[PDB]
RNA sequence: GGACCUGGCGGUGCUUCAUAUCCCUCUAGAGGAGCCUGUUCUGUAAUCGAUAAACCCCGAUCAACCUCACCACCUCUUGCUCAGCCUAUAUACCGCCAUCUUCAGCAAACCCUGAUGAAGGCUACAAAGUAAGCGCAAGUACCCACGUAAAGACGUUAGGUCAAGGUGUAGCCCAUGAGGUGGCAAGAAAUGGGCUACAUUUUCUACCCCAGAAACGAUAGCCCUUAUGAAAUAAGGGUCGAAGGUGGAUUUAG
């Protein structure tokens, strides 16, 4: 029920139990593919709704974007290592941080 | 699209009551009245025992609006105690203080 | 009645008019699901 | 109807008419899907019923094969349905009555076999506003054609009317003003000659359509189709049926298209609408306004006809007759701007503020016309006082400014040597999104630059001119990549100069150098003398040779003034030795 | 964004014309700094370009007394005057007998069905009907739970038909078939 | 310990807005209600309607203006003039703002058959009353 | 500050377009006046008077911003500056100095009034010191300047008076003469009317004590204050009661008839009775049960 | 509070005085009597209009005969 | 201007007294102003009074499973502001009371009026 | 293994206190009898959850059918639902709470001390601490500034609930899901909490406290009638006329 749904900012503080995801998306777009006038297409006069074609070729542009989305997420960064892998001892951190003092190391 | 099964039971309990209410109410009353004679009764009598027992007005849980949850409502807003704390909590029914007498 | 009220969130939604949070929560865990149970 | 944040108000005619069709998109799109789905809103709540509020039901509910069924699809004006199954009711042998196959001809000859338009007309004026002062003869004959529907030969209205067997007069009627709709002319003229061989009766908008078509049709004079229009009117006299304003207000319209003939029998119309006793309507003047008012006549008598029309018209309330009563306004006022003249301008804006008559006004466009060309004539023959007063009772509430106002809001103050209020209206214009014009831009650097002011009001020019820089510097790739104007650096860098803004004004002649343009020499003898000020001989150098390297003919003074007001090093005197030698 | 009307707004401006109808705030419309909210330990009340607290306030912005003096010009076209029927409710009895309480019950929403919006009581004075002698003891008996002795006022209520017009016209009804039977004469009135 | 509606301490970085911040004791002491409808006083039938409308009003909004909605909103309730005043945040295009007042101005006209009017007053960013 | 500025200058406009909404557009709108239109303008309905809205100078609305101590030069102003407490050191500085030139020549301020005035965050003990030193210098025979520094530290302490409010005599009826009085305790309601002669007499709700008052408990507590005035048979009263008991009806009564008969017996002798303690009100009234208890202090069975 | 809501100007005896509709039996019987009594339970139901009265009314018209 | 004149004499009102209930005394006294001006200008006869404040509280469970000796208890204030207009006529009334009516408050604002029509016996 | 730092503990010292709590004290009870209602145990084909303080008239401000998730029997397959599940895990959680708390601490960011260790940071006639923020306090509700309310952070107890609802993980979809119909709530016993008593400051009647008279105790059991309900639990009358003689240890509340 609609009115039993909740907001994802509580739905996920349950998921994670860290106490003890919908960003790639436009205004309008629904799976029926009534491209509107206000949302999506800009303000020709003309209601109209897109065909077969161009939503299975837009959807599943959409899904290749959210693997690279999901690649960009999984990349690997790389960490000089010090003294040995999974250590601290020769891990350079940067420069240290400016003065309030109006200063620079 | 309910809450749950026993919520959609009762959405038909109260379908059907509604709808079988008039028929029930006829021979009901015809029931508890002294005019018609001892035996001029019982046949009335199989008409209610016989009509069907989903309309019955013994049969209405009062459950609530927004989450099935039988005992613990209040009729006023048709709200379980929790939810109804949820809200008037959050500041979205108004006039609800907390009582600090 | 809780069929007009929820069947018009989902008409909406599907009409992308309406951006129901749970409902993406369950699409996308549902995927997730789907790729290996 | 637009919304008190400041963010959500718009600031131009253009933005303002976008927020409006986004907002009537949002209207229309809120019918269809809640048309698509009526099963959703069938609860009603408020009592009482409120059937404007209930959706609306566009499907054919009678499937059988009846004229109830006919009737509920002429309803639902669904033009395709309605023929398709009165040929199944033709197949299946029902005698479909008179009256719903005149609905069935009468649908087909207002859509002209056409569906009707799935978008509600609010399209065709998408004209854009930089060319509003060139070529209304050429604009006439692409601006003139709505794309309509042609009548074409041998259509579903035609088949209709040669297939039911007994004609009468609202057949006749309806299939003329079809004709003549559908620009079929010639076809309903020849329909008309039927009807009276048939011995049936014409009505006033049947006759006013013949009059259209009869002025409509091609290769014939203006004297022939004048007495043709006499011939119809004593035909309708004959057939006992009384003519009306909109059938005079057609025959108007029609001199309107027949030009400087056509001026006596104007007044011979309106004479004898006086006579049989209608009252002329706001449409009325406007056709004989429009009629009179010709680009090329060299006399403006027939100009004075707006004085006429508003000593009829002072002080009359009026109500909603014809459909050009909106455009009444409008057409005046072209005259009033075309003729300069204030006290008939105030007369009917007087005429407008009696009662509800400021409703004629009607659409946006027509409103921006109507006030732009009143401010524009206040701000050229009013007093400066009572044109700002003017200015701040009807911007922004009235009007949004168009670009070409601008500039004359300022050719007053200029006239008025009121040049102390320049840096508001820069402001307002600014707020009204004028920041990217540039004609604007010149002409308040212009007037702002001409002369030398007391110093606060430098300073604020100043900040105006450091604003104009900004905006300039802040247009990166348009495709109107507009190279900085010589007169805008220049004025720009005198006015720095003048409220003493001395390093922004080296930076900009920095820019100068940039844009390869020619500085003045008036900027350049202003900076000399900020130099003087400063003691800067490198400064000199600076401007010397940038004089030099344009190769002006004021360095050998510039020069000059450097060896006597300034103390030089020899190298330096070398230098400017050797430019004065190169430009000679 | 712009800059708004409140600081373009100037004295002597007519507040009427700025807000014409009962809205919520708009505190750019407003040219007044208001400050809301239990402020912080070492701050000031929430200022006024975003507060809920001060959207949630009923806001009677719309009327200013200047307003309500200028509205009812208009509002003034629409009333007669009452006769002399003299603030001396005895004067007004005299002249206009009965009283009777038809009310509503204004709610605020969707609908205006209050079914208790029906309620007609009726309230008459025996010493205005003047035409009752032995037939007053009639009415008494007949009406049992009404007649207080203290104030000679009989109060008939009308609950039983829908529409409060017929309500009235019940109330109506009933006080004179109870004042003609009164008037009749019965035969059982001597063996008491 | 009490947790209804109390936004508990983090390190002194979360934003938070007045209404988040006070706690339900707060509830007519400092805050006051964000919906006004008569339903809760003495005498009146239809509050319990008038709730469940006013729950999905706050939802459909919340769906319908995807992330923009600052706080929440002001669902007024004065004769039939339903109000839907809000405080939505100025990231958005306005012709896609205007238009979403529109489709919703119209659609709970349909759903609850009365004048419901939306008058938006939009703000650059998400307020902070204090950082907890 | 500029935003002190701006602000200052934003109340001004606005306090003008204050008094055009409203109508008082002649420029004097005073404060009051200024709380007055925006009372109105938006019902406020908070129970804080804090959390309600408001329009005054921003010098009251924002707090006291100190000034910088140091110009661009370094160099602090005050040379008690590496103290940290410039102002609160100067100020014992100078009293000691006062004191020892004094010694040659031969209520008290609260902590937030003290921190307010020297626009400095103070130790409890710090106020202490400054206090003793202070007492020092009023104790030691001291000048008119150095008096006028005690002064301008000591402030106000507004006294209230105890003396009991006399109700007039109402010389009325027919031409008698009483007063009419009121009391409440516990529910109970009870304006009494007594006259100055006339030997003896209640009409309890129209009936006299030995009817309204069977209990001779109740007729003790109707004698009280007469027996501790010496009047017993010398006045009459009539008194009419609403809500309570057997003992809150006596009791508002014999508040009633003690806070009437002030106006007929001395003033010296109303102090009298006011110590003897007929005069103040009973501020005894039931509580309330808690949920999860069994009474209003009293808990169920086992808790421990 | 009672905009529209007319009830085809039921109009103060149609809702109460169901004796038109009574279509009398002898009156001294059991019968008559439930019609005295239904009737003033229509009579004093003010929620029903006089159609769903008269439609009560021939329900037990149909069946006390039916029986 | 359209005024109607129209046939039948007046409906007589005695007594529409205007009972306003609502949770907010600020609104209900800032109500009483803005109707006590106008009922000034309007020449009509008010009065004022206070009829008592009533508070409707009621207890619930504060846990959702057990725990019922810990309950938390919610109040509603209800007050009410009597406005009673006296010796006042039909056309007076929808004016005034048409204007106040829809310049109603919101949830807080409730407008009980009692009206007594005079009349003569039939 | 040696030596420490911090915390907890001590049938750990000194001092000062608790006040309805620590004792001596004051008032009314529990524990003894009957009844009502939970729980344990036994039983049944017959839910689940709470289970020292902080469970035990507890989820229930409430189960004849319904509720209902239990059991029996018989049926349903794109099933009110782009299914469902009251299936398992409260030791994945959100949510809303208990408890210390009838507390006053929790602290970002710095700085110093300790040979720059875990860590620590007190002296007002002053020896290194300064502090935003949360909490008490303050301000509010009720009749006052009093009292009572509300409020009481960080964390503790993997304390309570996947069964209010939502939900991760794992599972079922011939099933663990869906519906219909009928039963489940009995005491060889025990215990928690209440109610009423064992009378004489009592009992019955008038009266609602100036009398007459007596010189006791079931809200249980059986019978009658009524209320409500399709179908009796409740209510009134009748009848009867129990055990019971103010309850040990211990304990509760004020
Ligand atoms: C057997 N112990 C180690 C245990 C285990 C679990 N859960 C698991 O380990 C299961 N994990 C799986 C499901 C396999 C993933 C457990 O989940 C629990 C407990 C302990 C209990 C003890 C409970 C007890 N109660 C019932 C009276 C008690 O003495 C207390 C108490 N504080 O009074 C408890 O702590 C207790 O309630 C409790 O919380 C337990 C568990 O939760
Ligand atoms: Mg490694
Ligand atoms: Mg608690
Ligand atoms: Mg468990
Ligand atoms: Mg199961
Ligand atoms: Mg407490
Ligand atoms: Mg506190
Ligand atoms: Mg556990």
């Amino acid at each position: 029920s609609f009115f039993t749904k909740l907001t994802a900012d509580e739905l996920w503080k349950g998921a994670l139990a860290e106490t003890g995801l919908n960003r790639g998306q436009i205004i309008g777009e629904g799976r029926y593919g009534f491209l509107w006038p206000g949302l999506n297409v800009p303000l020709v006069q003309t209601i109209a709704q897109r065909s077969k074609e161009e939503q299975e070729k837009v959807e599943a542009d959409m899904i290749q974007q959210r693997e690279e989305w999901d690649r960009k997420k999984k990349m690997k960064v790389k960490r000089e290592r010090g003294w040995s892998g999974n250590s601290w001892g020769g891990i350079s951190l940067g420069p240290p941080d400016p003065g309030p003092c109006g200063e620079t190391y | 699209h309910y809450v749950d099964w026993r919520m959609w039971r009762d959405v038909k309990r109260r379908k059907m009551a509604y709808e079988y209410a008039d028929e029930r109410l006829r021979i009901n009353s015809l029931r508890k009245n002294t005019i018609l004679p001892k035996i001029l009764q019982d046949v009335a009598d199989e008409e209610i025992a016989a009509l069907p027992r989903d309309s019955c007005p013994v049969r209405i849980r009062n459950r609530c609006v927004m989450t099935s949850r039988p005992r613990g409502v209040k009729r006023r807003w048709r709200l379980s105690r929790i939810v109804f704390r949820h809200l008037a909590d959050h500041g979205q029914l108004s006039g609800i203080q907390r009582a600090t007498w | 009645n809780h069929h007009t009220y929820a069947e018009l969130m989902q008409t909406l939604r599907f009409l992308g008019l309406y951006r129901d949070e749970h409902q993406d929560f369950m699409d996308e865990q549902k995927r997730l699901k789907k790729l290996r149970g | 109807v637009f919304q008190d944040d400041p963010y959500l108000m718009p600031a131009s005619s253009l933005e303002s008419r976008s927020f409006l069709l986004a907002k009537k998109s949002g209207e229309n799109v809120a019918k269809f899907i809640i048309n698509s789905y009526p099963k959703y809103f069938q609860k009603d709540i408020a009592e009482p019923h409120i059937p404007c509020l209930m959706p609306e039901y566009f499907e054919p509910q009678i499937k059988d094969i009846s004229e109830a069924a006919l009737k509920e699809r002429i309803e639902l004006r669904k033009v395709k349905a309605s023929v398709d199954m009165f040929d199944q009711l033709l197949q299946a042998g029902t005698t479909v009555s008179l009256e719903t196959t005149n609905s069935l001809l009468d649908l087909l000859c207002y859509y002209g076999d056409q569906e009707p338009s799935t978008d509600y007309h609010f399209q065709q004026t998408g004209q854009s506003e930089a060319l509003e002062e060139e070529n209304d003869e050429t604009s006439r004959r692409k601006a003139g054609h709505q794309f309509g529907v042609t009548w074409r030969a041998k259509n579903n209205a035609e088949r209709i009317f040669s297939l039911m067997p007994e004609k009468n007069e609202h057949s006749y009627c309806t299939m003329i003003r079809g004709m003549v709709k559908h620009r079929a002319y010639e076809q309903a003229l020849n329909l008309y000659t039927e009807l009276l061989n048939n011995r049936l009766h014409a009505d006033v908008y049947t006759f006013n359509a013949l009059i259209e078509a009869t002025v409509c049709a091609i290769n014939e004079k203006f004297e022939e189709k004048w007495s043709k229009i006499l011939e119809l009117l004593r035909h309708m006299v004959a057939q006992k049926v009384k003519p009306n304003l909109q059938t005079f207000n057609t025959i108007l319209k029609c001199l309107r298209r027949f030009h400087v003939f056509a001026r006596s029998p104007a007044l011979q119309v309106l004479r004898e609408m006086k006579a049989i006793g209608i009252e002329p309507s706001l449409a009325t003047y406007h056709h004989i306004i429009r009629l009179f008012d010709q680009p090329g006549d060299p006399l403006k008598r027939s100009s004075f006809i707006i004085y006429d029309i508003m000593n009829e018209l002072m002080g009359k309330r009026f109500s909603p007759k014809d459909p050009d009563d909106d455009k009444f306004f409008q057409s005046a006022m072209s005259i009033c701007s075309s003729l300069r003249d204030l006290e008939l301008a105030y007369q009917v804006h007087g005429l407008l503020k009696t009662g509800d008559n400021w409703k004629f006004i009607g659409p946006d466009q027509h409103r921006n016309f109507y006030y732009s060309k009143f401010f524009d004539l206040i701000c050229l023959m009013e007093q400066i006082d009572v044109t700002l007063k003017w200015y701040e009772d009807l911007i922004p509430s009235a009007y949004f400014p168009h670009s070409q106002t601008m500039i004359h809001l300022l050719q007053a103050l200029d006239v008025a040597n009121r040049l102390e209020v320049i840096p508001k209206i820069w402001k307002d214009s600014k707020e009204y999104g004028h920041t990217f014009r540039s004609d604007l831009r010149e002409e308040i650097l212009m007037l702002m630059a001409r002369d030398k002011h007391p110093p606060e009001l430098q300073v604020a020019f100043a900040d105006c001119a450091a604003d104009i820089k900004s905006a300039y510097e802040s247009q990166p790739i348009r495709q109107t990549a507009q190279d900085w104007p010589a007169t805008s650096l220049n004025c720009i860098a005198i006015l720095f100069l003048r409220a003493g803004r001395t390093q922004e004004a080296w930076k900009m002649l920095g820019l100068f150098r940039k844009h390869n343009k020619i500085p003045r020499s008036e900027l350049l003898n202003e900076l000399m003398d900020s130099a003087k000020v400063s003691n800067s001989p490198s400064q000199a150098i600076e401007v010397v040779e940038l004089a030099s390297a344009f190769s002006l003919p004021i360095c050998e003074g510039l020069t000059q003034r450097v060896m006597s007001d300034f103390a030089i090093n020899q190298e330096q005197k070398e230098a400017l030795s050797n430019l004065t030698a190169l430009t000679s | 964004a712009l800059p708004p009307r409140t600081e373009k707004m100037a004295v002597d401006q007519d507040w009427p014309s700025v807000y014409p109808v009962a809205a919520p705030f708009k505190p750019s419309a407003v040219p007044l700094p208001v400050r809301m909210g239990y402020p912080v330990k070492k701050g000031v009340p929430m200022a006024k370009e975003g507060n809920l607290e001060l959207l949630k306030i009923p806001n009677f912005l719309h009327l200013t007394p200047v307003a309500i003096k200028k509205h009812c010009e208009a509002l003034k076209d629409f009333c007669t005057e009452w006769p002399a029927a003299l603030d001396s409710d005895e004067k007004c009895e005299k002249h206009f007998p009965i009283e009777i309480d038809s009310t509503d019950y204004v709610s605020s929403g969707p609908s205006v069905r209050n079914p208790r919006a029906r309620v007609v009581v009726l309230r008459v004075k025996l010493s205005s009907l003047n035409l009752d002698d032995h037939a007053k003891k009639k009415l008494i008996k007949l009406v049992g739970e009404r007649y207080c002795k203290t104030t000679d006022v009989l109060t008939i209520k009308t609950d039983r038909c829908p529409l409060r017009r017929q309500n009235y016209d019940y109330a109506v009804y009933l006080l004179t078939v109870l004042y003609h039977e009164s008037w009749n004469t019965e035969e059982w009135e001597k063996s008491k | 310990k009490n947790r209804a509606a109390r936004v508990r301490v983090s390190k002194g970085d979360k934003p938070v807005t007045y209404e988040e911040a006070h706690a339900p004791h707060y509830i007519a002491h400092r805050k006051g209600w964000l919906s006004l409808h008569t339903g809760n006083l003495d005498g009146e039938d239809h509050a319990a309607e008038r709730t469940v409308e006013d729950v999905f009003l706050r939802k459909f909004m919340w769906g319908t203006f995807p992330g923009c909605l600052a706080d929440q909103l002001v669902l007024k309730r004065r004769g039939n003039q339903l109000e839907i005043c809000a405080v939505v945040l100025r990231q958005l295009s306005p012709h896609k703002y205007y238009f979403l007042v529109g489709y919703s101005e119209t659609l709970l006209s349909y759903f609850y058959k009365c004048p419901v009017r939306l008058h938006l007053q939009t703000v650059p960013s998400k307020v902070v009353y204090k950082y907890l | 500050e500029d935003f002190i500025k701006k602000q200052i200058e934003e109340f001004n406009i606005g306090k003008r377009h204050l008094a055009n909404m409203m109508g008082e557009d002649p420029e004097t709108f005073t404060q009051e006046d200024i709380d007055r239109a925006i009372a109105y303008l938006f019902p406020s309905g908070l129970f804080e008077k804090r959390a309600r809205p408001v329009m005054k100078h921003p010098e009251q609305i924002f707090p006291r911003q100190r000034a910088i101590q140091w110009g661009e030069d370094g160099r602090p102003f005050h040379y008690l500056f590496y103290t940290g407490k410039q102002s609160y050191y100067s100020l014992m500085h100078d009293v000691y100095g006062m004191l020892l030139n004094l010694e040659k020549h031969q209520r008290w301020l609260i902590k937030e009034e003290l921190e307010e005035m020297l626009v400095e965050k103070l130790s409890d003990l710090d106020y202490m010191q400054f206090i003793r030193l202070l007492e020092k210098l009023l104790t030691s025979q001291c000048g008119a300047a150095e008096e006028e520094f005690v002064q301008r530290f000591r402030r106000s302490v507004t006294l209230e008076s105890k003396k009991q409010l006399i109700e007039p005599v109402q010389y009325d009826e027919q031409g008698m003469a009483f007063s009419k009085s009121e009391g409440k305790r516990k529910t109970a309601k009870a304006e009494a009317i007594v006259y100055k002669h006339g030997s003896g007499r209640i009409k309890v709700n129209g009936i006299d004590y030995q009817l309204y008052f069977p209990i001779t408990q109740d007729r003790e507590q109707l004698m009280f204050p007469f027996h501790f005035v010496d009047r017993l048979g010398k006045h009459d009263v009539t008194c009419t009661v609403s809500g309570g008991g057997r003992s809150a009806q006596a009791g508002a009564i014999r508040l009633a008839m003690a806070k009437a008969l002030c106006s007929f017996v001395t003033e010296d002798e109303v102090e009298w009775m006011r110590q003897a303690g007929l005069l103040t009100t009973d501020p005894r009234v039931r509580e309330r049960k808690k949920p999860g208890q069994e009474g209003a202090r009293r808990k169920f069975t086992w808790k421990k | 509070n009672e905009a529209g809501f007319d009830d085809d100007g039921s109009e103060f005896h149609e809702h109460i005085f169901l004796e038109k509709h009574l279509e009398s039996f002898p009156k001294q019987g059991p019968i008559r009597h439930f019609m005295e009594l239904v009737t003033c339970g229509l009579s004093k139901n003010p929620y029903l209009s006089v159609k769903q009265k008269v439609e009560h009314i021939e329900w037990f018209r149909n069946y006390f005969n039916e029986k | 201007p359209v005024v109607t004149i129209s046939d039948e004499p007046d409906i007589l009102y005695k007594r529409l007294s205007v009972l306003v209930k609502g949770h907010d005394k600020a609104v209900l006294d800032s109500y009483e102003y803005f109707a006590v001006l106008a009922a000034k200008e309007l020449g009509i006869s008010i009065k004022v009074h206070e009829p008592p404040r009533k508070i409707e509280r009621f207890t619930l469970l504060q846990s959702v499973h057990i725990y019922k000796k810990h309950r938390v208890q919610y109040e509603m204030r209800t007050l009410y502001r009597c406005l009673e207009l006296e010796h006042l006529t039909g056309s007076t009334a929808d004016v005034y009371l048409e204007y106040i009516q829809r310049n109603l408050p919101e949830g807080v604002a409730m407008e009980v009026t009692k009206t007594q029509l005079e009349q003569l016996p039939e």
